[PDB]
């Protein structure tokens, strides 16, 4: 997509991942674990859901029409009789294929941008206690039990509490 | 010493194909279909009347054909008519078929009203073999053919005012004998004419003697017309002969009636949707089952399948 995360610098997804569309997997002093992201996860699907929506609204009813189908040769009438509805049918099928296409790209780019959105929301909480490794990683340069993983996943991650401890492993 | 956090996003096993502005396939988790492409093969009996030709044709049922009198009166939101419908009356042509067929079909009934005509100095109510009710001979029962009383046929001269607050149409017909004999001996003059006329409008039509192919018993036809007359305005009918004469009126409504030919049985569900296929429920927005279709339906598109992405792109190990 147009913000490089999806399929860029975080080489895949996650087959695993099966609790949401975006989230975290860490590696701590206590092990491994791993956890959905809620907030992007919910933006991802209410705005594919919004144009979904919006596709499927029901917008056609048509009763008595002209004929389309024909037993007997006529010619001058008859022939544009069929060309109105060829016309109309080649129109709509350009509008329909056009509109997938538009569609499809744009749920392209929007849930690589969720993905990218994170990623810089993340490193905003993180300030100068961590370092972009290239691909979707953080090193976090401090002790960070299960609660201070939590903290950041949550929204509440102090960055001030670690700064010291962080700066010292940084530049050392 | 430290962590590690990585971010990511999901992936399935089980991806879809889509297409987009740059790419025509390109995995995404999910997504759904746009083009309804199936039919159970069946018309859903609600919520549209629709009413079954079976072995009629509308203009047979309009015109009364025997084997149609069971349409007598009837209404519709959606005619059905079959391929097996035959004509089993006199033999007939409709100079533009096509648009009575419409306006009849788009009127939505066959709502006839008897009016008292006075043919003086006729004989009524004939038939023939080509035409059979019951055992003996008949006609359509919407029509009059009118014949000579003993030795005569005179100037007939008739009026008929629409007093009502709608419109009213008259169909009528001209008899085409296949001899000269035939024209003398039914309607005394060597030529016949028939003159329907309005305030607004007139047609003349002269019979033309010939023979036809045969078709159920007669080489003769008789042809079919109609005319409309609005409130306040006045129905004129003047012939000296081969006048098959209306014996009342339709009553004309506007609203959403057509007719559809299938055959396609009809079954009890509801669908919104109607093709000659069978109905299509109308939660996609396109289709591809038929161009012709009634109510609330997707619109026909060529393609079979459109996919929606309602996911993010696929990108497994
Ligand atoms: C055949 O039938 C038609 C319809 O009944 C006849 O038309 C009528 O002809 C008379 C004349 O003989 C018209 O009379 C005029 O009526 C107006 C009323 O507005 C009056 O002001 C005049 O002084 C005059 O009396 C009559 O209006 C007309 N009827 C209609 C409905 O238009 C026709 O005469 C008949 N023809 C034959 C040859 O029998
Ligand atoms: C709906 O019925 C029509 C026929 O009444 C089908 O259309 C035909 O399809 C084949 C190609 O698969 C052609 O040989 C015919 O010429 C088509 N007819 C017309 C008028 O286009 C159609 O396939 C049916 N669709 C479904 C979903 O049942
Ligand atoms: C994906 O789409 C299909 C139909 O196109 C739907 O039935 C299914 O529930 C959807 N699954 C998810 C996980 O969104
Ligand atoms: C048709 O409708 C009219 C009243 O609108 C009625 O007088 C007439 O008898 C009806 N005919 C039949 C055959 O049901």
């Amino acid at each position: 997509g147009l913000f490089g995360a999806i399929a860029g610098f975080i080489e895949n997804g996650w087959e695993g991942m099966i609790d949401g569309w975006y989230g975290f997997r860490h590696q701590n002093s206590e092990g491994t674990g791993q956890a959905a992201d809620l907030k992007s996860t919910q933006a991802a699907i209410d705005q594919i859901n919004g144009k979904l929506n919006r596709v499927i609204e029901k917008t056609n009813e048509k009763f008595h029409q002209i004929e389309k189908e024909f037993s007997e040769v006529e010619g001058r009438i008859q022939d544009l009789e069929k060309y109105v509805e060829d016309t109309k049918i080649d129109l709509w099928s350009y509008n329909a294929e056009l509109l997938v296409a538009l569609e499809n790209q744009h749920t392209i780019d929007l849930t690589d941008s969720e993905m990218n959105k994170l990623f810089e929301k993340t490193g905003r909480q993180l300030r100068e206690n961590a370092e972009d490794m290239g691909n979707g990683c953080f090193k976090i340069y401090h002790k960070c039990d299960n609660a201070c993983i939590e903290s950041i996943r949550n929204g509440t991650y102090d960055h001030d509490v670690y700064r010291d401890e962080a700066l010292n492993n940084r530049f050392q | 010493p430290g962590a590690t956090l990585c971010l990511g996003h999901h992936a399935v096993p089980n991806g879809t194909l889509v297409k987009t502005i740059t790419d025509d396939q390109i995995e995404v988790t999910n997504a759904t279909e746009l083009v309804q492409s199936s039919s159970t093969g069946k018309i859903c009996n609600n919520p549209h009347r629709i009413l079954d030709g079976i072995d009629c044709t509308l203009i047979d049922a309009l015109l009364g054909d025997p084997h149609c009198d069971v349409f007598q009166n009837e209404t519709w939101d959606l005619f059905v008519e079959r391929s097996k419908a035959f004509s089993n009356c006199y033999p007939y042509d409709v100079p533009d078929y096509a648009s009575l067929r419409s306006l009849v079909a788009s009127s939505g009934t066959l709502e006839f009203i008897t009016e008292g005509f006075t043919w003086t100095g006729v004989t009524q109510n004939g038939g023939s073999n080509a035409c059979k009710r019951g055992p003996g001979s008949g006609f359509f029962s919407r029509l009059n053919w009118l014949t000579k009383s003993g030795s005569t046929y005179p100037v007939l001269n008739v009026t008929m005012p629409n007093n009502d607050n709608f419109d009213k149409l008259y169909i009528w017909g001209v008899h085409h004998p296949s001899t000269n004999q035939e024209q003398t001996s039914l309607y005394v003059q060597a030529s016949g004419r028939v003159t329907v006329s309005t305030r607004r409008s007139q047609q003349t039509i002269i019979p033309n003697i010939g023979s036809r192919p045969w078709v159920r018993l007669s080489s003769s036809r008789i042809s079919i017309y109609w005319t409309i007359v609005k409130p306040g305005d006045v129905l004129v009918i003047n012939s000296n002969g081969n006048l098959i004469a209306p014996r009342g009126y339709f009553k004309m409504r506007t609203g959403k009636s057509s007719i559809m030919r299938s055959d396609a049985p009809i079954d009890t569900c509801i669908s919104e949707c109607i093709t000659p296929n069978g109905s299509i429920p109308n939660d996609k927005p396109f289709q591809n089952v038929n161009k012709i279709t009634y109510g609330a339906c997707p619109k026909y598109v060529k393609q079979n399948t459109l996919k929606l992405a309602t996911g993010m792109r696929n990108v497994p190990e």
